RNA sequence: GGACCUGGCGGUGCUUCAUAUCCCUCUAGAGGAGCCUGUUCUGUAAUCGAUCACCACCUCUUGCUCAGCCUAUAUACCGCCAUCUUAACCCUGAUGAAGGCUACAAAGUACGUUAGGUCAAGGUGUAGCCCAUGAGGUGGCAAGAAAUGGGCUACAUUUUCUACCCCAGAAAACUACGAUAGCCCUUAUGAAACUUAAGGGUCGAAGGUGGAUUUAGC
């Protein structure tokens, strides 16, 4: 009517700040490229960016929390956390689809490790 | 459209084409980089000698950003409309279809967002110092450009009486002395804040509480003189009308200033949408005179920057501002030259001098190989985005546009 | 006629370099409306020659000047108000003649022209004195001017000059 | 009109002091050369602007390909940044406004916004010119002086050169010191070196310690 009358949940990853990455958080992607003497760090970074974009675009609104991309040898393990909103048959379809498509795009044995939670696991409210 | 390819030609009065180069064609109104007087500079630095540390840089940046981003006070009409809209939206939603009292509270909570909190700035001595150090040079540059307009087009004008509403630091007075120093004999300055009056006096006395004024004839007042009998030659209001808490106050202040105006009334505000809207409100107020039988029966017109008296073509969504470059006052944070963006309007008593008025460029002119882009506000009351080329409009037109800049006048006829 | 604004109290304090409202030791009539009333009670001054005393800020000065006097002679004892009175003089060309000195000692019989001297038996001789002075100096002046009337000299060399 | 209550005094002055930054003191530098910047003024038909651009002249024409254009627009969206906004209880006064502490203790405890910049096309659009905003050619255009604003070498004896890594020998203010000043030549990298960098030679300029102010410090 007149002026003087007038006058967010966060996950553990979201809650903590960038200056805690080696103190309270960890690294979502884990590989040997950045170690001293190792090579191909940029290729791994590009692969990581494409992996995250693809996984978020192929599981729209299903991913509760960020991906974790692990590499052992030439294996590529996508540990994802999703919700229980989508039907299990569609989850299996998408799992097989993504596994095959990423294996043939990167020429390595990709594998995917869905973990369903009932809902977002809030840590604080910011 | 003041620019028809092949038809419109340059207006060659006084033989400027034959008797003068094109860079000095009559419509040039560019002002070189503005440098403040040594007296004002030394005074400001001496007054800020007491405390000019890292905190002052942060305070100056914060205050400048707050002033630049500040919006006009929201009148009850728009708030009522927004409240009705949001009320209806919440009624539609089953989840938010709560009781009336609960509903009204939620609408108020959402109106706390999507709306700007307008707060009066209470300028104390500290905030007065910060505003000085933040805006003295910018205000001086803007006012200097505004006065240079009047001189460049009307050099026969020799004012003797100046008034300044919302005179915070004396920038208008300093510019007026730097320009018309050989004819002015009185400088009326008005400001509700006592601290700014003290600061302006101290600056005029060379940054010392005891001294001799650099500019003679300055009068300082706290309350606006309200009487049509006393009429000044020039009345100025720079970055002042935005401080008033409601549109009614702006209305009454603008009416009073116009009533006390003899020759020229200059209004200067920040170069944002808010300032442009405020200046157009003032323009429509003055042009559409409502006084039944005022003491001064002379009519009024827009001397600058508009070449017409119709409603602005840009007031729908866009704005209309100008830029003036200036050398900032030496400080621990002021190194490179800056640019002041400001909107201005000059209203003059009487009628337009002639009928050969010229378009105004309201945007940076872009030079490109063999063509020039100019945004022109035509005397007919419309904007025109013109690409000038020698082949289409002629060599003289193309060269004149090539030498012109932002805020100039393009001398065309028919 | 465009005149400069009447000084406010704060400007007066600063001009007297007192920096306070308690060491003023003076009282100023800064209402042009009462001063206009006074000059109205002084009679019809059109084309008249006025000798004003104790102008100070100059409210009475402005009120008389708005009336169509032929020439206004001011006598001021403070140099600190002479700047304001000079601004008033610039505002009104030729109608204000400022003189620094005492009103107790200034010689008015030479101030104005000799063509205004009308015989004693006739009407008041088109010259008028108006004054809003300190009460500590207005009584010696009235005694002195009464003596002058008794001798028909001083300001009354012109005849029966009216005082207000 | 009488009595009383809360106040605010954007309050005004004085005695004490903590009184740190800023002063003063201490030290360290710098301020006067020779490099750059940004501005102004003057002058040009024109820009001391990055082949392209500009000025003065000309030419081409359905042409390149239903051509072509480093044109405008984020003041079209999207995005990347940046601006601003976002208490309760219990006693006292006769149950009046109102008030509530003493320790050898006397009622007190608990998202929106933007004439924003960034296409020196992140992407999707929208308009411009299309006998000239397209494509060529011929000449010219490669400015001058102060200033004030600030990143830049030495001025020599507690110095320089050599041996050495601290017990030596020389040279010393006109064959003294010093240039990251100018010129020439070699090397490096590159298709390309006046372009950029390094080395040698030539040279041996100012400099003769620079006040007010003033820059730093625990
Ligand atoms: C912030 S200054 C703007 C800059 C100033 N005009 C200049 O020349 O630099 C505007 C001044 O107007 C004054 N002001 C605002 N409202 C006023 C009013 N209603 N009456 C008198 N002065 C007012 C304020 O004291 C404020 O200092
Ligand atoms: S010149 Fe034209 S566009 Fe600019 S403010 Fe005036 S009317 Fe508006
Ligand atoms: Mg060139």
């Amino acid at each position: 009517r007149e002026l003087p009358c007038a006058w967010k949940p966060v996950t553990y990853e979201e809650a903590h700040a960038p200056h805690y990455i080696a103190h309270r958080k960890g690294w979502l992607s884990l590989h040997t490229g950045n170690l001293d003497g190792e090579d191909h760090a940029a290729e791994r970074t590009v692969e990581d960016v494409f992996l995250r974009k693809f996984m978020w675009g192929t599981f729209p609104g299903c991913l509760a929390d960020q991906l974790v991309l692990k590499r052992r040898g030439n294996q590529l393990e996508i540990c994802a956390v999703v919700l229980r909103q989508l039907s299990p048959h569609k989850y299996y379809f998408l799992v097989g689809y993504s596994e095959t498509l990423l294996s043939y795009f990167y020429k390595c044995p990709v594998r995917l490790h869905l973990q369903t939670v009932p809902s977002k696991v809030v840590y604080k409210y910011l | 459209a003041a620019l028809v390819p092949g038809v419109t030609q340059v207006d060659n009065k006084s033989g400027f084409l034959q008797k003068r180069p094109h860079r000095q064609h009559p419509g040039i109104l560019k002002l070189p980089h503005v440098r403040l007087p040594q007296a004002l500079a030394n005074g400001a630095q001496l007054l800020l000698l007491g405390s000019a540390g890292p905190t002052m840089e942060n305070q100056v940046q914060t205050l400048t950003s707050y002033l630049w981003s500040r919006h006009l006070p929201v009148e009850p009409e728009e708030l009522q409309r927004r409240a009705r809209h949001l009320e209806k939206k919440f009624l539609e939603n089953p989840d938010l279809s709560q009781t009336e009292e609960k509903l009204r509270g939620a609408v108020l909570h959402a109106l706390r967002k999507t709306t700007y909190h307008w707060q009066e700035l209470s300028y104390t001595e500290g905030l007065s110092l910060v505003y000085m150090a933040a805006r003295l040079d910018g205000g001086f540059a803007a006012v200097s450009r505004a006065f240079h307009e009047i001189r460049a087009r009307n050099p026969a004008f020799q004012p003797q009486t100046l008034m300044d509403f919302g005179s915070g630091t004396g920038s208008v007075t300093w510019a007026a002395h730097s320009i018309w120093g050989q004819s002015l004999r009185e400088y009326m300055c008005v400001d509700r804040s006592a601290a700014m009056l003290v600061l302006a006096e101290k600056l005029l006395k060379g940054g010392s509480e005891s001294g001799e004024p650099y500019i003679p004839g300055v009068f300082f007042r706290q309350f606006l003189p309200v009487s049509p009998k006393v009429q000044f030659d020039v009345v100025v209001s720079a970055f002042s009308l935005s401080e008033l808490p409601s549109k009614a106050d702006r209305t009454e202040v603008v009416q009073t200033l116009w009533r006390k105006t003899g020759h020229f009334l200059v209004l200067v505000e920040n170069g944002t949408k808010a300032g442009h809207s405020l200046l157009m409100d003032a323009r429509d107020l003055v042009l559409k005179g409502k006084e039944k039988s005022p003491l001064d029966p002379r009519p009024g017109f827009v001397f600058a920057p508009c070449p017409h008296e119709l409603p602005c073509p840009q007031l729908t969504n866009l704005a209309c501002s100008f830029s003036q470059a200036y050398h900032p006052i030496p400080f621990s944070w002021n190194k490179k030259p800056k640019e002041e963006k400001f909107s201005m309007v000059i209203l003059a008593r009487g009628s337009p001098e002639e009928a050969h008025r010229w378009p105004r460029i309201t945007q940076p002119v872009l030079k490109r190989p063999r063509h020039v882009h100019c945004h022109l506000c035509c005397p007919d009351g419309h904007m025109q985005h013109a690409v000038l080329t020698a082949r289409r409009h002629g060599r003289d037109l193309y060269r004149c546009a090539r030498v012109s800049s932002w805020g100039d006048l393009l001398p065309v006829l028919t | 006629c465009r005149l400069p604004p009447l000084p406010t109290i704060r400007e007066i304090i600063k001009l007297l370099r007192l920096q306070a409202a308690k060491q003023l030791s003076q009282n100023f009539l800064l209402d042009l409306r009462l001063t206009d009333k006074i000059v109205r009670k002084a009679g019809n001054l059109t084309n008249a020659y006025v000798y004003e005393v104790g102008p100070g800020p100059g409210g009475i000065t402005r009120s008389i000047l708005n009336a169509d006097v032929a020439e206004l002679l001011v006598v001021e004892k403070d140099t600190r108000f002479i700047p304001g009175l000079q601004m008033l003089s610039d505002a009104a060309p030729g109608k204000l003649r400022i003189v620094h000195g005492d009103v107790l000692t200034f010689k008015v019989e030479k101030a104005f022209s000799e063509s205004l001297k009308r015989p004693w038996e006739d009407d008041p001789p088109n010259v008028h004195i108006i004054g809003n002075l300190p009460f500590s100096v207005s009584t010696p002046l009235i005694i002195k001017w009464l003596e002058n009337i008794s001798c028909r000299d001083g300001p009354f060399v012109y005849g029966r000059t009216q005082m207000t």
